């Protein structure tokens, strides 16, 4: 049915093969002997149960989910590269229009996801795949969870401060902080807050953006894994991003607000001034490719 | 959301005639396969339907006493999985005694009710049952056409209750409508209405039936607060009430003889 | 070339759902449980729960197969 | 192949005397497993180098320690059995520390057990539950006391049938360690105020007796666990010293 064409990669959870319309077959691993009586892995089941109810051009789609015995294989579309490779590539130049287009695609996908009450929870530059037509699509829905009804978190480099402080219940703010970190990485071509641990990540965040008081984060001590910090002044935003405009600076400030409720959402961000300014976002055909 | 999901697109049928046609087609396919492999032991579609409803009641009882705390959305998803599975497949090919357990396991896994295999099998030969569920999980998932999301009417019921408490001042205490309507929901659980009408409509007709039983009319709610169409929705609710009314539970002797016959078929092949 | 905002249009097949911002003034939030400080810190509000419940209650009410 | 045991993050494990074959699509693990010859550690028998994949041959043990306590959660592991297991693990760790090698990944899932009653080390090349406070507090130095800390955590989990510090995040893990073993004062742990990830605003939790931390253990076992569970890496009892412990 699907002849294997090439080997793509292998992670802790599953192994991906490029097969023949060219598609990608991700086969989950049986796991250790302590995870042999659990049948089908919960990550693949989550991907199936969440990808069969969404249909958006900026969300990865499950073409098929054929399996045999206890092994299950998920069929996704084939993507040429991802945003992490674009960030780490030194041969190309990331103009402001390219960053605007990437942010627009990510925010449209996030808006569609939040309309149906789903949190991606794993937003990273390598989780934003790019196809041959230059269309960004969110992927790795193994951590996605539906929210709205009253510890799987993204890596510390993009973890929101509420997640770093151990927030059990949260809204769309965590994805908003993650996409803000992605924007900062796009601008500076480097991990904006490359912490070595959770405490180091919090220290770097508070040094780069300033430790907020109760006037900016009304509820701080309520979180269980909360530690008090020194009053770091915080580097001014325009000093960090010298080539950024005032509208882009306002968008970054909104994306990096320490109050998740006051932090701008996908809908609020999409209609902001930055995306409506000049020039317009780059068309997908002209986006850089490594 | 339901209005853009696979349940509305594929698992909601116009009338009970389609359900009867699919069940008869499944029985005919099983009979053809058996006669091609190489007659009184066969079961008519009505016997299959009776056995399926008896095993659905058994699944209800099993999920009622399941440990630890078992939510109701997961039970609803398990029951809907059972109905979807046995709509297109025959009861004698896969024994429902283990199929209901497989459906409960799949519902617990899908609905994020984190539980392990030892805990699941401790609620019940346990090793044999675990092996059977592990073998049948992929088959059950494939039979559901990889559509493992199911919208129960309890959330629309709560939303309708909140909206009625907010925008309807004629009715004083909505709590009096919590019990009876819920009871009606349970009846709609046994009826095939879960495969015929949307969960919001089911919650609405349950609420209106409870109000009518209590003696409080709600035509003003539907006509004005909902901007309402009206005759169409009222006819849908009337059909729901008729479907609930015409349902009857199987007798003990028929259930026993059907179970004996099913055991005979499963031991013969 | 400038990007012009346009809200997504999806048919709910039911009564119009009130806006999330207006839920405070329309009085819906008085008929639910108040949000704790803990989940308010993380950005979780009772307004989101009320909006989801209302959206699901009105989802696919005027639809036929 | 007899059967497929499973597959981890790298390679595929098959069963095939009965041995285990690991398929890898590396050299460091081979070098680390070839230089020691001990009866309390998994021995790499043969290495097969092929242009398709690399094959590593090890002895076969039916299950691991994690599944052993999972199955014996209700039955309860008798004290002589866990004592023998701990002594064998300590002997293996002492032999490893005699050479210039570090494990740093001691978890019950990584420890394998046989039918005769012998436990051997494995995987010589998520895990927050068995992390030392030195590593958690952002110290780049990788001493030999981290293995002793992880072994003490495994021992406590085995005796108490429950993980000693079942934290979910690094900050929560450190908080649980602080609650269970008090605040790492400067006098208790010299140089604690020097690691990059130490904050003076940490909660000042108080130490509690091990009688409620690990109830069923004996006085000697509690003393050994306390010596293995030391904030100061220099004061942690070495594997060789732990071997000669009553
Ligand atoms: N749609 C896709 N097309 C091609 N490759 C994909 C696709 N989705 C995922 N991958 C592959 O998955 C790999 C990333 O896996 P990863 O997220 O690290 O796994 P884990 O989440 O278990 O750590 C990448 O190397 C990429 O090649
Ligand atoms: N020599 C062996 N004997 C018995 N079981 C083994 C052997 N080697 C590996 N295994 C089994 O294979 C599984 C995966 O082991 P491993 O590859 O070390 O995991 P990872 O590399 O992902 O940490 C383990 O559960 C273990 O029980
Ligand atoms: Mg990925």
């Amino acid at each position: 049915r699907y002849e294997k064409l090439d080997f793509l990669g292998e992670g802790q959870f599953a192994t991906v093969y490029k097969a023949r319309q060219i598609v990608a077959i991700k086969k989950i691993k049986l796991g250790h002997r302590s995870e042999a009586k659990d049948g089908i892995n919960r990550t693949a089941l989550r991907e199936i149960k969440l990808l069969q109810e969404l249909s958006h051009p900026n969300i990865i789609g499950l073409l098929d989910a054929f399996g045999h015995k206890s092994n299950i294989s998920l069929v996704f579309d084939f993507m040429e590269t991802d945003l992490e490779v674009i960030i780490k590539d030194n041969s190309l130049v990331l103009t402001p229009s390219h960053i605007k287009a990437y942010m627009l695609m990510t925010l449209q996908g996030l808006e569609y996801l939040h309309q149906h009450w789903i949190l991606h929870r794993d937003l990273k530059p390598n989780n934003l795949l790019l196809d041959e037509n230059g269309v960004l699509k969110l992927a790795d829905f193994g951590l996605a969870k539906s929210f709205g009804s009253p510890h799987q978190v993204v890596t510390r480099w993009y973890r929101a401060p509420e997640l770093l402080f151990g927030a059990r219940m949260y809204g769309v703010g965590v994805d908003m902080w993650a996409v803000g970190c992605i924007l900062a990485e796009l601008l500076l071509r480097v991990p904006f807050l490359p912490g070595d641990s959770d405490l180091d990540q919090l220290t770097r965040i508070f040094e780069t953006l300033g430790t907020p008081t109760e006037e900016q984060w009304p509820d701080m001590c309520s979180l269980p894994d909360y530690v008090t910090f020194k009053s770091f002044p915080g580097i001014p935003l325009h000093h960090i991003f010298s080539a950024a405009g005032d509208d882009l600076l306002d968008l970054i400030q909104g994306l990096f607000l320490f109050n998740p409720c006051a932090r701008i959402t996908a809908t609020q961000a999409l209609k902001m001034k930055y995306f409506s300014n000049r020039p317009g976002p780059t068309p997908g055909c002209q986006l850089p490719r490594p | 959301m339901y209005h853009n999901s696979s349940q509305k697109r594929h698992w909601t049928f116009s009338s009970e005639e389609q359900l009867a046609r699919l069940r008869a087609d499944a029985n005919r396919k099983f009979r053809c396969k058996a006669v091609a492999n190489g007659d009184p032991v066969f079961l008519e579609p009505h016997e299959e339907m009776t056995l399926c409803k008896y095993y659905e009641k058994r699944l209800l009882e099993f999920c009622s006493v399941f440990k630890p705390a078992m939510p109701r959305s997961v039970v609803g998803t398990a029951c809907m999985y059972f109905k979807r599975f046995y709509l297109n497949n025959s009861v004698m090919e896969y024994h429902p005694r283990i199929i209901m357990l497989t459906c409960a396991f799949l519902a617990c896994k899908v609905d994020e009710f984190n539980v392990s295999s030892p805990q699941f099998v401790g609620n019940l030969g346990q090793e044999k049952a675990l092996e059977q569920i592990l073998e049948y999980e992929l088959l059950l998932i494939q039979q559901l056409n990889f559509h493992l999301i199911v919208h129960n009417p309890y959330r629309p019921f709560e939303g309708f209750l909140i909206d009625l408490k907010t925008r309807y001042p004629i009715l004083e205490n909505p709590e009096i409508l919590r019990k009876t309507a819920d009871d009606f929901l349970n009846r709609i659980a046994l009826t095939d209405a879960y495969l015929l009408y949307t969960p919001s409509q089911i919650a609405l007709t349950a609420i209106l039936s409870s109000a009518s039983r209590a003696g409080i009319t709600m035509e003003s709610y539907l006509s004005e607060s909902l901007m309402l169409c009206l005759s169409q929705l009222l006819d849908i609710m009337k059909s729901m009430r008729n479907l609930v009314k015409k349902y009857e539970p199987p007798r003990s002797e028929e259930v026993a003889v059907l179970k004996q016959k099913l055991e005979r078929c499963h031991s013969a092949e | 070339a400038l990007y012009e905002y346009q809200p997504l249009q999806i048919e709910t097949y039911g009564p119009h759902v009130p806006e999330l911002e207006m839920l405070g003034r329309l009085g819906y939030l008085n008929h639910v449980r108040a949000a704790s400080p803990q989940d308010l810190a993380g950005g979780y509000t009772s307004s989101l729960a009320c909006h989801r419940a209302l959206q699901d209650a009105f989802s696919g009410l005027f639809w036929q197969p | 192949k007899v059967e497929k045991i499973g597959e981890g993050t790298y390679g595929v494990v098959y069963k095939a005397e009965v041995v285990a074959l690991k398929k890898i699509r590396a050299i460091r693990e081979i070098s680390l497993l070839k230089e020691l010859n001990h009866p309390n550690i998994v021995k790499l028998l043969d290495v097969i180098h092929t242009e398709n994949k690399l094959y590593l041959v090890f002895e076969f043990l039916h299950q691991d320690l994690k599944k052993f306590m999972d199955a014996s959660a209700l039955t309860g592991i008798p004290l002589p059995l866990i004592k023998s297991y701990l002594f064998q693990l300590l002997q293996g760790l002492a032999f490893c520390h005699s050479h210039r090698v570090l494990h740093r990944d001691l978890k019950p899932q990584n420890l394998l057990i046989n039918t005769e009653g012998a436990i051997k080390l494995a995987d010589f090349g998520v895990t927050l539950w068995y992390r030392a406070p030195e590593i958690l507090l952002g110290c780049k130095y990788y001493s030999t006391a981290v293995d002793i800390w992880s072994l003490g955590c495994i021992f406590a989990e085995m005796v108490t049938r429950r993980a000693l510090f079942p934290g979910d995040s690094e900050i929560d893990q450190l908080f649980r360690i602080f609650r269970t073993l008090g605040t790492p004062d400067e006098v208790v742990w010299p140089g604690v105020t020097s690691m990059p990830d130490y904050k003076p605003s940490f909660p000042k939790w108080a130490r509690q007796d091990f009688s409620k931390v690990v109830p069923p253990l004996d006085e000697d076992g509690r003393s050994l666990l306390s010596q293995m569970l030391h904030y100061d890496p220099n004061k942690r009892i070495s594997a060789k010293a732990a071997l000669a412990h009553p």
